[PDB]
């Protein structure tokens, strides 16, 4: 569900918020992305890819 | 337990752990050596006197 | 079995690798970690010319091979290369890749040919995995863990590369030696074979990452 507030589970890792289209681009060795902050802002759907 | 699997009458001996090493152990190592143990200072010459 | 002055260099701003499998953008970030410390003398062996001696492996190993021809093979790792100790060892057969974890009796001018002359015995194995250029490798022993760090450039240099993860291995073992493996031609000739040879140590240093998420420059504080 995109573009909307939703509770979510990623691989165990859960939060809350809004999930959009990126143009990042992850090495096969990446599964999450961080920020300054090191809070999660990006990440790898297991199935879609 | 495995008391009723890993015993026997008689007695199992074919279950072993290392006693006499020089030194301590490492995280995650393994010591699989057959050496001789000197403990004096008598300079052992591969025989158990 | 067949039996067959130092020199040095300055390793500018190599050695460097990625530490996190986390993907960043556009940040400075810093870590301690086992590093290459920066402007460190480096030794160097050439290729008559035949460089394969026992070195040190203290906590940690850079590695730089700049060939054209594919001579240098792999390694072989360990504390007391013979029977009396379990020891590791990595080869192209110029086929597969073999790794072989086992209680190996190594010959002292150990050395492939254009064959296979190695070792004498193999006893107890507990692991297996047989499966113009520049080529930095940086290995790693922790709880363990046997970590492999790599990257290719066509075209020692003086620039920036940063390496990328590529195996860990659960061998359990104590390293305090290692050796390098060659491959000799046809009496016998050699090649083109300069490599490279540093030490790692606990730095920490400050790394950028740009906007694609690539590491291009570090400060060694
Ligand atoms: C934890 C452990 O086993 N450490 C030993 C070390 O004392 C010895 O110096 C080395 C070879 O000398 O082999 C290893
Ligand atoms: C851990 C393990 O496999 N131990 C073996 C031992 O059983 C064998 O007798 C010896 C060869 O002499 O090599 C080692």
């Amino acid at each position: 569900v995109k573009n909307k507030c939703v509770n979510f589970n990623f691989n165990g890792l859960t939060g809350t918020g809004v999930l959009t289209e990126s143009n990042k681009k992850f090495l096969p060795f990446q599964q999450f992305g961080r920020d300054i902050a090191d809070t999660t802002d990006a990440v790898r759907d297991p199935q879609t890819l | 337990n495995s008391n009723n699997l890993d015993s026997k009458v008689g007695g199992n001996y074919n279950y072993l752990y290392r006693l006499f090493r020089k030194s301590n152990l490492k995280p995650f190592e393994r010591d699989i050596s057959t050496e001789i143990y000197q403990a004096g200072s008598t300079p052992c010459n591969g025989v158990e006197g | 079995c067949v039996n067959l002055p130092p020199a040095y260099t300055n390793s500018f701003t190599r050695g460097v690798y990625y530490p996190d499998k986390v993907f960043r953008s556009s940040v400075l970030h810093s870590t301690q970690d086992l590093f290459l410390p920066f402007f460190s003398n480096v030794t160097w062996f050439h290729a008559k010319r035949f460089d394969n001696p026992v070195l040190p492996f203290n906590d940690g190993v850079y590695f730089a091979s700049t060939e054209k021809s594919n001579i240098i093979r792999g390694w072989i790792f360990g504390t007391t290369l013979d029977s009396k100790t379990q020891s590791l060892l990595i080869v192209n057969n110029a086929t597969n890749v073999v790794i072989k974890v086992c209680e190996f009796q190594f010959c002292n001018d150990p050395f492939l040919g254009v064959e296979f002359r190695v070792y004498s015995s193999a006893n107890n194995c507990t692991f297996e995995y047989v499966s113009k250029n520049l080529r930095e490798f940086v290995f790693k022993n922790i709880d363990g863990y046997f970590k492999i760090y790599s990257k290719h450039t066509p075209i020692l240099p003086q620039g920036f590369s940063a390496l990328e993860p590529l195996v860990d291995l659960p061998i359990g073992i104590n390293i305090t030696r290692f050796q390098t493996l060659l491959a000799l031609h046809r009496g016998w000739t050699a090649g083109a074979a300069a490599y490279y040879v540093g030490y790692l140590q606990p730095r920490t240093f400050l790394l950028k990452y740009n906007e694609n998420g690539t590491i291009t420059d570090a400060v060694d504080c």
